[PDB]
């Protein structure tokens, strides 16, 4: 598959925060053209690829089966944002600890399982 | 078997207008004709890593009441606890090892939740810093019931801190899961009601409205709840000046219905005058009581499938 | 009536082979099929002039699971006791006469024997300083008998300080009682095995020797027991150096055989890495609660002139 | 320019720890092969090409000056390391504190500028 | 202008030979013949977040001696400062904006470096973490030099935890800038001079051996450093059995050389024994008020250009 | 006489534009050309009840600057003082009478006035609760002075607390005695700067706006006052939302003048951000050293009858 229309700066993070860099198959990066993702012999669900979203809120995600496009989906907000960010609550038990970060998505905010606060979409990041 | 056996009891907000029914109904059994076996052979942990005495007692009466044994401790400062490296998960994880249920209250939001995902026990949420105190509002809700005799339809008045009062945020958002309740607020201007509160009370068509006085309300309220009105949310000068009007007094209650309870979720220092004490209307010390009743009802449903009378 | 009834139980030193097998046969008996009226009108002491959360809450679960009361205490922070001119001697004499049996944990060495000399009641050390914790060492030889059916002719290796780490020592010195056992030790240069230990290990005609990793010998082991590698013997330097050499991760366990366990008596900070939790190996959190049966075990056989089971 | 030989893995550490996607100009990464950089229009030192060495031990540095090859860096042990480990010492006043990390290279060994304990290099990674 | 004019003193190891030849001749002018204006109208801050009294009372006594005043503090938690959040950094670059020099004391290593990059006023290390203590080393080169007539050329005794005493690691530092000292090193096996320690005597063609006794030595010592052989370091039993051999007496100076100076930097408890005080070796008070004349020295040069008689 | 000759300084309220003017011109002065022996051969208390360590050490480097000496102490953690029963009145005549003026700050309110009617000296409110911190206000004064050449007619933008910050009150109180000076306040709604302020403000002729971001007004202010926004006026989730609008960058300042400069009474935390530091704007490690001079130019001229400069 292929992520395309990535802001260029928050293209970089996707890398990171998605540990996308993981697995013996070959990934291509290209910064500033709007950064771009390629990511050779791997598959990825309609599900999985909506955790995205939250950093680039309007990217085209295509896939490559057979050196060209099959399918190409585009991104809503999912439910959920399992371990992605940390929670904004200094107080929060989630810091110290051996669990998975995770928000529900709500005047677009995210609420943490844990504390059950909830922050503005922006202040996550 | 009931809906909550071996359930987790994390948040109010998980508990469903039916399980609130069958919590203060519970609780009215085991109050009125109690049942001293029906946690023989079962021993449950009590660890409040933030002293909590009023709950803590509670929670230990309750379990003992039931036939149950308490382990545990008081604070994080008399144990060996949590200490440098040591995470809380792998202190619920051993605790939990010991017990057949896990009562727990932490100044860190979240650490009932965290907790219910390292215990194979079920854990009740004892109070998770700002976050969910749900016992608290149990024997809240349990209170109102016994001495109303319903839940639906009833005239409701929080006074004192509403904006950052934890305690009412629940108690407004349960009786929200019932019919007809009409809330009425009684605040300074810079605590009222949080804006997503009422949002949440707007969804659940319940009326609500606030008025500048206590007096003004009582002829229309079936149930007062006053909270604590704390010296840190403003200065001197200000605290002076905003106090007077959300102390309630005897003759506050020259025109109550006759069927108002006066509640506080204690503690208690100039906000409820003593001369209320006296009068027919005061129940936050019968409520702190019913503290006890609350906690034995959801320890019963929680580890037994069924109870009987 | 068994060989403990009515024994004061001190010291590892004093428990025979025969007794540790017994002791945890009769864990294993206890945990199958509990006996909750086994201590029925009995009252016990447990007295914790240190803290230990986790060894006394694994007492005080044990007491009550066999239908005892407790009375006591978890750090003389509180207590009044063995102020300012008071003997512990007077203290236990008072405290003792209470009760039935008298478990208690103290930051002076040799503490549990003077307690036995002044206790008309049988007495449990809990801890006392840097001498002895037996109940420690019985609840890990009961979890290596539970996951490797005996206590003979098996290969443990223990992990990181066993200079000082006392726990090891009174583990060596009980296994050492029984039939070929091969010690396997992996620590720092500067926390060898000590001297001692290993006369007596020869006397005792036991196989030890020293490896260089972890992973090296995990292939012929059943038991890895792990202890905290503690910065004090050390400076910064050194520590984060040394440490890296002794942290037991998943990858580590890859060539385990099947029924290999890792011990530790907790708590844990990084030695042992989370991913190794999740894996079949990881028997620390079971060894925790193991500490309810083997204490439960050992209070049953001091007070009982046998176990009708 | 463009940085050859990069073991696969650690190359994306490179793009973080240097913050190699700062820049307008156009950046461009491929993982697995050994990872792999290219840098469109901007200039670097052999002083500075020496401060990646720390991760890709043996790694070539050709430079790009008109669409081929001009130079070709091979990367040293620097004598400094600023600001892209942090100190593996708790203690360390660098930690809460406005200031770049900073370590001598000494058996091969960094030496903390402020602490002066001194640690091997694979301790501080 | 002297070398150290405008000069961060942060470590021994960037002050030279020359550099700590003209602070212990600076430090014997100051002693002998005083100059109580050279520091008029200058104001220098003495800020010990962490506590040393001994250290922090030889500075302030330097620095009125030499006709400068005091501003500052001598531990942290009696401070206002760097609370929460609040970065040293800042406090630094209040408090130097006060002073004409900045003599800091700090628990963590590297604070002095830090603090002399926030500073636009000469800091002083009186002491981070377990780094460096340079006056410390002053003061005992100065007391070493007075005492001998010289730095070159003599016989060192170092005794007690050569392991962690990060005093003896800067003054074998430092009299290794110098010639044809030779190093004796009397310690347990447990407690040996750091490798790297011996590296640098090695690449700085100086002599050491180590001994098994303090007697054994003394007929060829001109210089005897005993530090601080601590409690901590290993358990009781092994506490015990290695103190006798590293204890001083008087009787241990038996053949002593008639210009042998027993030094240790305090505090000291068994290590040296009351009855050396009375011999003429004792010099371990002499030089603990030689910190006063080296600290005046390194105030002097930092602020002075040159220094006249 | 000057006409603070022998005056106690307790209030900004009773110091009028003239003496301010003075004051600051007075610091002036002295910071161009100490005289450091106005104060010989005085003594001056300077007992800080509560700690300030930024204040006392500033106070105290002050006396000392003019050739004065300094008794007193830093909190009354370590003091006997007005211990149990004894008043603050005797522990004023007591010490103010060692003594040629007196210094203090403590935590009640009133406590400099109360002072002053027992002291036989000028005492010098160095902070009475949440009342007044007058030096704090004549050393923001000087600061401004400094950079802008003048007092009247500047745009003062003041940022955070408006509502609970008691530094931005008395500044904007001490600025509204001068001409023409138009205030910009940039703070959350719930610390909008209070009533009664607004109200002298009007009464003084003074405009002033409000503002929703920093960024909008920097281009028209002249003098940038930050203040710290704490938390405890808000709960978690309020705090994180309502800090970002009020935090000062080095990218906020882009559209400022040459002559713009940020203030902050310190400690700062993260209201400024680090960035701003070499920006050519920040002034607020300047402010702070200035608070030495300005409390140079009080103590000299409440203690001299001139300053013969
Ligand atoms: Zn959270
Ligand atoms: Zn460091």
């Amino acid at each position: 598959y292929v992520i395309d229309h990535i802001p260029s700066g928050q293209g970089v993070k996707i890398l990171k925060l998605f540990s996308l860099t993981d697995t013996k198959q070959r990934v291509t990066v290209g910064f500033n053209l709007k950064d771009l993702i390629k990511v050779e012999n791997t598959e990825i669900t309609k599900s999985q690829a909506n955790q995205l979203a939250l950093l680039a809120p309007n990217a085209t995600i295509n896939i490559i089966e057979n050196f060209k496009v099959t399918d190409k989906h585009s991104l809503t907000l999912p439910n959920e944002v399992e371990n992605v960010f940390p929670c904004p609550n200094s107080n929060c038990i989630t810091h110290g600890e051996p669990v998975t970060s995770s928000f529900s998505i709500k005047n677009i905010g995210l609420k943490c399982k844990y504390c059950e606060k909830t922050f503005s979409k922006d202040i996550v990041t | 078997a009931n809906p909550l056996f071996r359930k987790h009891i994390v948040s109010i907000n998980d508990i469903s207008r039916n399980e609130l029914e069958l919590i203060v109904k519970t609780a009215a059994k085991l109050k009125e004709q109690p049942q001293p076996e029906l946690l023989k052979n079962k021993v449950i942990a009590s660890c409040f890593f933030e002293a909590s005495t009023r709950t803590r007692l509670s929670f230990e009466t309750a379990i003992q009441r039931l036939g149950g044994s308490v382990i545990g401790f008081d604070n994080a400062g008399n144990t060996s606890l949590a200490k440098k490296g040591e995470t809380l998960a792998d202190s619920i994880s051993v605790i939990s090892s010991y017990a057949d249920a896990f009562v727990m209250r932490h100044p860190q939001e979240g650490a009932a939740r965290l907790a219910s995902e390292f215990s194979n026990v079920p854990v009740i949420n004892g109070g998770d810093g700002s976050n969910q105190h749900p016992t608290q509002t149990l024997l809240d809700l349990f209170s109102i019931y016994e001495t109303q005799g319903r839940l639906d339809n009833l005239n409701i008045a929080f006074v004192g801190d509403l904006k950052y009062g934890r305690t009412v945020h629940s108690l407004a958002q349960a009786l929200a899961k019932f019919d007809g309740c009409k809330f009425h607020f009684i605040a300074p201007d810079a605590l009222a009601m949080p804006e997503y509160i009422c949002d949440e009370l707007d969804e659940q068509n319940i009326s609500y409205a606030t008025y500048a006085s206590i007096e003004e309300v009582v002829p229309e309220i079936d149930v007062l709840y006053m909270t604590r009105v704390q010296k840190e949310r403003f200065d001197e000068t200000e605290y002076q000046h905003m106090k007077a009007g959300f102390i309630l007094s005897a003759s506050s209650l020259v025109h109550a219905k006759p069927n108002l309870k006066v509640l506080h979720p204690l503690p208690r220092v100039d906000e409820i005058a003593t001369d209320v004490d006296k009068t027919p209307y005061a129940y936050y010390f019968q409520q702190a009581e019913n503290g006890v009743y609350a906690r034995e009802a959801l320890l019963a449903l929680v580890l037994n499938e069924t109870i009987g009378e």
